[PDB]
RNA sequence: AGCUUGACUGCGAGCGUGACGGCGCGAGCAGGUGCGAAAGCAGGUCAUAGUGAUCCGGUGGUUCUGAAUGGAAGGGCCAUC
RNA sequence: UUGAGCCUUGAUGGAAGUGUGGACGCCAGUCUGCAUGGCUUUAAUGUUUGAUGUUCUAACGUUGACCCGUAAUCCGGGUUGCGGACAGUGUCUGGUGGGUAGUUUGACUGGGGCGGUC
RNA sequence: GUUUAUUAAAAACACAGCACUGUGCAAACACGAAAGUGGACGUAUACGGUGUGACGCCUGCCCGGUGCCGGAAGGUUAAU
RNA sequence: UUUUGUAUAAUGGGUCAGCGACUUAUAUUCUGUAGCAAGGUUAACCGAAUAGGGGAGCCGAAGGGAAACCGAGUCUUAACUGGGCGUUAAGUUGCAGGGUAUAGACCCGAAACCCGGUGAUCUAGCCAUGGGCAGGUUGAAGGUUGGGUAACACUAACUGGAGGACCGAACCGACUAAUGUUGAAAAAUUAGCGGAUGACUUGUGGCUGGGGGUGAAAGGCCAAUCAAACCGGGAGAUAGCU
RNA sequence: AGGGUGACAGCCCCGUACACAAAAAUGCACAUGCUGUGAGCUCGAUGAGUAGGGCGGGACACGUGGUAUCCUGUCUGAAUA
RNA sequence: UAAGGUGAUAUGAACCGUUAUAACCGGCGAUUUCCGAAUGGGGAAACCCAGUGUGUUUCGACACACUAUCAUUAACUGAAUCCAUAGGUUAAUGAGGCGAACCGGGGGAACUGAAACAUCUAAGUACCCCGAGGAAAAGAAAUCAACCGAGAUUCCCCCAG
């Protein structure tokens, strides 16, 4: 469970980084309120466009 | 019924054995949960009886496919 | 009492004794050894009690076996627990 | 607060003047710095990681309250308060476990038991 | 008062009274793989369990054993 | 029949008739017999279907050694004067029979264990809704009025009508005796007996299920069955016993 | 073949061998109509919470045994010609 | 197809037929009370009671038809919440129950054998359950082989107790 942000948020906040979160984490609070998601290896390169 | 919605996951039946291999029947049965799952394709919760693993694969697949699945089965939800 | 390792390895004509598993006695042959000047004697103790089948497993040895082939595991055999 | 590695805040294969506590220093260096002068133990900042303690909400609980399905003490959805990474559950695991189950508990013998014997 | 319908009605069981003990409620506890239900539409002057058995006068010593309650030290100890 | 031994007063049989217990299949070995012979024979299957085809294969002609391997020898040991097992006699396939193996394996018989069902029309307890208790006693709390107290206390009458209270029918029980015991009756009759406004008794209907129910507790009751109900099943359980 | 007929029937009866028969409905084959379906060539693609592993069981003739292999309740988790 | 028929116990009555509408046999139709999956609700099976539609030169009350549930699809409706969902009505399809074995799947005993008994056996048997077909299942090598080769699955005989 690596993701992709979105909004800044804690110590791992910038818009558009490759983290590696806990699963737990990510799929209860990140993703359902939208401040990151899964990095797909397709969402691997929107956000490694920019 | 203590069935998993994503893998189908059930109950299974085996043994116990003791030290001196002693058979007693006794079942495994899954880790299930229940869950409140988001997913804003949707703009909505929903509750899946899910086991870990259940979850394992919707982090991986996502969701929506698994969603597909189910819906394409059958599966109420 | 002196010197000593025959309380030796491989075998064994022929016997005794057991329902059987087994146990016992044994000259002699081969190799190597001890004591004796030598003929010789010694394969444990004057003899008859001092004991535990098989299985499972340990150890040492062993080119005997080695699931395509080389090895290895495992097995066998010999010794022993 | 705090266990422990690599990166890091520790060390190794403008001269000389005024010169004063500490050094695991068997058993106390008129020597160095304070303003000035032609790829580690003595421990601590960034981490990947346990133990404990506080705080939070966002999984999870709610056999509090209100709302709708709905004239419904079931269920679900919703809002909210409470609880909160606990509780509970799955797999694994040490303890306990006549609550429950399956069984064993020798033969001889001047009947059998007790004794004795094997 | 109850009991072995059909060889035992009693000194047995029950009983009110007594004591210990559990239980803070989503109670302990019981039926139940579970949902749930009883306990109770009760809440410690309640409820379960256990022993004793109206009343009167009373109920002494022993915690070494077994059990239970308490015990944030240390020794031994499972998966991992 | 069983026994050391039975007229035995030890078993079994009232009598007759019918039925009633060593089978079947497949393996293996021995005997007989048949075929062929250092060879014998095919299995499935094909099939012009008891033929014919099919020799996959099985047995035998070589043994010894755990084995590699060697071979009329081989193993043992450094090696046998040796020793062990072998080298000399024929096998094989049918058919009939004797044994054995696997099967219910000569026939009948348990007490039980497991599985799925059917039972609270009896009885136990509980839930709901309806019914019953002739007649006669006792006289609790309370009340009233006099007496009595400073007022209460207390006291006498009268009134009142308490109780798992009293005597006693219906009703509910079942202490004694006799009768009955192939009964009138698979638990009753007669004479006595207990309770009889209560933890009473009763009609209807409901709920609880088998290691489970229910039990004022006897292991009691759960349909004349109970230290684990009944019906069907595993099932021909197993029976070193009769 | 067989049955029947007053007792045992090739020739009494009913059959049997043999040869024939379907107005209608149907099984089965083909042949087409209608519906639904896709064929073909070029260039591509090649089955991840999976394989494997840890724990617990179960399956494989195989009882954990030196035990390959298969399945998975549980926690994990690749390579990709 | 036909000279005889109106099933049997089973006579009798009254009939019907003989050259093709007697009977009898076959194909296809028609009718087909009530209960039973039972399906309009209920229920002590074969009974009680409905809503709505139809129906009467005697247009009342009765008779008939339809109204179960679930699934799929559509349509129309439509909360908390505006969107949107859940919810609700209708409609079209299909399901439901029974049935001998064979078949696949979910569960799964004990007696018994071991001369006792735990491992082991009986045995994945008996039994319960779910499902399907005319057969079921299995099947087009991440299979064997052993350096030579074979070439899906299934069944039979060997291999071999
Ligand atoms: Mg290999
Ligand atoms: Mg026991
Ligand atoms: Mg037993
Ligand atoms: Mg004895
Ligand atoms: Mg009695
Ligand atoms: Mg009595
Ligand atoms: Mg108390
Ligand atoms: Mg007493
Ligand atoms: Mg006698
Ligand atoms: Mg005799
Ligand atoms: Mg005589
Ligand atoms: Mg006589
Ligand atoms: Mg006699
Ligand atoms: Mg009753
Ligand atoms: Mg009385
Ligand atoms: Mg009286
Ligand atoms: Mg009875
Ligand atoms: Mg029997
Ligand atoms: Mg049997
Ligand atoms: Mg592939
Ligand atoms: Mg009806
Ligand atoms: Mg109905
Ligand atoms: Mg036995
Ligand atoms: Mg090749």
């Amino acid at each position: 469970m690596q993701v992709i942000l979105l909004d800044k948020v804690a110590n791992l906040g910038s818009l558009g980084d490759q983290v590696n979160v806990k699963a737990g984490y990510a799929r209860n609070f990140l993703v359902p309120q939208g401040k990151a998601v899964p990095a797909t290896k397709k969402n691997i390169e929107f956000f490694e466009a920019r | 019924s203590r069935v998993c919605q994503v893998t189908g996951k059930r109950p299974v039946t085996g043994n116990n054995r003791s030290h001196a291999l002693n058979a007693t029947k006794r079942r495994f049965l899954p880790n299930l949960h229940s869950h409140r799952f988001w997913v804003e394709s949707e703009k909505r919760f929903v509750t899946l009886r899910v086991s870990a693993k259940g979850m394992r694969v919707i982090d991986k697949k996502g969701i929506d496919t698994v969603l597909a699945e189910l819906r394409a089965r059958g599966e109420k939800y």
